[PDB]
């Protein structure tokens, strides 16, 4: 029950739901993926191949196929990039936000550079 | 790795 | 209403904030403590006692005793990655099922540094 | 992105 421990797991889980038995993403895959963990992120960016030039800027990520590190280079940077919203927007700041979710609220703050 | 770059 | 993938996220980035507090990183003695709540089974699994000293020196960015968010985030990248390898390879084509809130608790047993 | 390596 340690937190870190179930974060992992989820990770690691979502990551084997989608890919099923050939134990990768397709680029169809990730979009079915983003469209149900990142609810409205896609949508959001102005951009009907924003997941074209997301798989792009992946890491290891060369012939359509998205493995479990590049995947996890997804998270990371919109992790990172979603920690460093949070640094300068709502930590010191003071904050009073009353959202479900911190990370639902910043998500729907950023864009593909 | 590389990380994919996202702002705001 | 967030999703799994969100409450994972946000999961990991308070955990950081936690153990960081208002200077905003980890000494070594932070990430210590850190690991011994959060991945309780591990440092001591380990044979050795200079392990989060040898882990501090192999974070990227992370070269005068401090442990930013994306050095905090590669350390998780090492360890889930490695669990995921052992998944693939021992335990996936075993069973449908998982437990939840264990098997990635009984990878880290298995796992040792560099 | 540099990455520790952890083996099992």
């Amino acid at each position: 029950p340690s937190q870190m421990e179930h974060a992992m797991e989820t990770m690691m889980f979502t990551f084997h739901k989608f890919a099923g038995d050939k134990g990768y993403l397709t680029k169809e895959d990730l979009r079915v993926l983003m469209e149900k963990e990142f609810p409205g992120f896609l949508e959001n960016q102005k951009d009907p191949l924003a997941v074209d030039k997301i798989m792009k800027d992946l890491d290891q990520c060369r012939d359509g196929k998205v493995g479990f590190q590049s995947f996890f280079s997804l998270i990371a940077g919109l992790t990172i990039a979603c920690n460093d919203y949070f640094v300068v927007h709502m930590k010191q700041e003071n904050l009073y936000f009353q959202g479900d979710s911190t990370v639902h609220e910043i998500l729907s703050k950023l864009s593909l550079e | 790795m590389k990380i994919p770059k996202f702002t705001f």
